[PDB]
């Protein structure tokens, strides 16, 4: 499901805290 | 039927923040949203040089397992090249990745979904929904 | 038997490019 | 089989030069060259943003149609993605479009065709050669 996707493993909170395009 | 094409911004503040109304309407929308190869990348990209790799990989592995990713295709190459040229035309400045997915939305008439109107609002032609 | 496309040597001959084209390529 | 992919610094000069080297090399692996659609793009938008679109359109097109065009797909993102972040890590980047380009030669097992050796030569993986 995406409801198991939004309650499982969470990221790392600096996980892309900028996005860095160039 | 694909309607709407994620952008970049869209899947890290999902992904970072798990947000109950992106939730909603991602389970409204199943398999009509997708994403482009190009964001793809971008996530990769932001898992890989991460303090938690594996751990993060995971994550955009099951974001991205959850829609279909459209390759980036000649179609998509050809709506993006002319874009730039009219953004070129018109000074107006919109990063590389944006561009390309702006012209990947624009070659499969897709409604790009962002969180950063501001950006893809001077593309003409663009159709765009803000789903924060 | 390989498929081929039209020549490369009709394409080197042709008439080529205005000068502007890309005489800068713009990356970021 | 496919073996050869030109990056687009190599497709520009090629276009604007017709150069002896290159057509030799050309006429040697006929039908096993390519570019990324993300090339593609890049000389679309040359095309659309110069003084003669029509004309170098139309260069462009009779280019194209006489090697493959690969679409930029899922393969080619991840890796492109893996390679960012090791260059992220060892400090030495590379512009945006080469190391989609890199990545997507990557992912197919090919060789760039570049003459920015010191550029390409730092991504990991690859197999660069130069036909000037
Ligand atoms: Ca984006
Ligand atoms: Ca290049």
């Amino acid at each position: 499901s995406w409801d198991s996707w939004f309650d499982g493993e969470g990221a790392s909170t600096d996980f892309m805290s900028t996005r860095e395009q160039p | 039927m694909l309607k709407f094409m994620l952008d970049t911004n869209t899947c890290i503040f999902t992904i970072k923040n798990k947000p109950e109304h992106i939730r909603e309407r991602f389970n409204l929308n199943t398999s009509r949203m997708c994403i482009s190869s190009i964001t793809l990348m971008e996530l990769i990209y932001g898992a890989e040089k991460s303090l938690a790799p594996e751990r993060n990989l995971a994550v955009v592995e099951g974001f991205i397992s959850r829609l279909e990713v459209l390759d980036y295709d000649t179609q998509a190459a050809i709506h993006t090249g002319q874009i730039r040229a009219e953004l070129a035309r018109k000074g107006t400045p919109v990063g590389p990745y944006d561009q390309m997915i702006a012209g990947h939305a624009g070659s499969r008439g897709l409604v790009v979904v962002t969180n950063n109107l501001r950006e893809f609002e001077r593309i003409p032609g663009i159709r765009i929904e803000d789903w924060c | 038997i390989t498929p081929v496309g039209e020549s490369w040597d009709s394409w080197f001959d042709g008439e080529g490019a205005s000068t502007d084209f890309m005489s800068t390529r713009e990356q970021p």
